Order: structure tokens, then sequence, then C-alpha cells
């Protein structure tokens, strides 16, 4: 569910990173 | 919804990499 868990599933494109930058 | 799939230390790398090259 959360951000960086759900990257190990769904997954998190660059501009999402860049969201969190 | 495609993106690349990180898990932990592969995404606090990929965030932190990104994050300091818009600082730099």
């Amino acid at each position: 569910q959360d951000l960086q868990t759900l990257c190990c599933t769904d997954g998190c494109s660059m501009t999402d990173l860049s969201a969190l930058c | 919804k495609e993106s690349v799939r990180l898990c932990g230390l592969e995404y606090i790398r990929t965030v932190i990499y990104i994050c300091a090259s818009s600082r730099w």
C-alpha cells in the first residue's frame, strides 16, 4: 500500500520519484 | 499503469540519485 512498499509490486515511475524529490 | 519495480534499497537508491542530481 505504501509508495516504497507497492514499488515491489506495482512499481513507481520516474515522475513519481521526482514528486518525492 | 507500467512503472519500474524497485524494492527498498533499490527504490531508495534510485530516489536519492534523482533527488541529488536535481540538486546539483
